[PDB]
């Protein structure tokens, strides 16, 4: 149903909106899509993130 | 000297580049707490960048910038510095280091005048 | 390599979805690598403050915007009794 009203109707077609945001990622620059999960078992700092602060949606 | 030299070079963490830093904000009567040193984003100081590119557990150049502001004489200490945005009102440094779960550099926080409230 | 066509048109992501083999797509859609070989990952970190962390998932050629994604390729090409359990996994569920 959203595949198919994404498309509009047949007499006006609708604007193809872009999802996500163009960002950089180490330039391999892709249009990525955040999610935010809360693991209470991971508890690790030896993984490298992309950015350093916390940012809001 | 520039503002994000500094950050390079405590991005990096080596403790060479902050020699000439010291006079350098007593040639001009700067501080490391105004908004000239730290960003306009949030107020991210560079102590607070020198906990958060920590490398091993410790970030080599956090006492002497402690050093260098303590030598310095602000009136408002670097250590209690917060940021003034509204997505991290009250934000220290202190919770960089205890969020980064290393005991080495919130040892080195609290041992240099860091308030725990 | 994955950017490759065959002569269908289709990459290996998105014959993963018209074929319907969950497994190799919930892999490929998914996958994230450490240190060396990172420009071939497509689920990053952006951040982590203690428990809460935000992954964010690459959508080259998945959400509807591309003339041939795989959404529109497990919804309208698939014909699989799986079909309806690629698009409840992650991140097509939030998208």
């Amino acid at each position: 149903s959203v595949l198919e009203m994404e498309n509009g109707y047949w007499w006006c077609r609708r604007k193809k909106h872009r999802e996500g945001r163009l960002l950089k990622v180490g330039p391999d620059e892709r249009w990525c899509f955040r999610v935010e999960e809360v693991n209470w078992a991971a508890w690790e700092k030896t993984l490298p993130t992309l950015s350093e602060d916390p940012s809001g949606p | 000297f520039d503002r994000d030299r500094l950050f390079s070079v405590v991005s990096r963490g080596v403790p060479e580049e902050l020699t000439g830093l010291l006079e350098y904000l007593r040639w001009n009567s700067k501080y490391l707490t105004d908004s000239a040193y730290t960003e306009g984003s949030t107020g991210k100081t560079c102590l607070m960048k020198a906990v958060l590119n920590l490398q091993d557990g410790v970030n080599a150049c956090i006492m002497p910038l402690l050093q260098i502001d303590k030598d310095s004489g602000n009136p408002k200490l670097l250590v209690n510095a917060q940021c003034t945005d509204e997505f991290y009102q009250g934000h220290s440094a202190l919770h960089i280091a205890i969020e980064k779960r290393s005991l080495q550099c919130v040892k080195l926080l609290v041992e240099n005048g860091a308030d725990v409230h | 390599l994955e950017e490759i066509s065959n002569h269908q048109g289709l990459t290996p992501l998105k014959l993963a979805a018209k074929e319907g083999k969950i497994e190799i797509f919930r892999h490929i859609l998914q996958r994230e690598f450490s240190g060396p070989y990172q420009p071939l990952s497509r689920k990053f970190t952006e951040w982590c403050y203690g428990p809460v962390r935000v992954s964010l998932y690459d959508l080259s050629s998945v959400d509807s915007w591309e003339k041939n994604s795989v959404l529109e390729i497990i919804a309208f090409h698939c014909k699989s009794p799986n079909r309806h359990r690629m698009v409840v996994l992650e991140p097509l569920n939030k998208l």
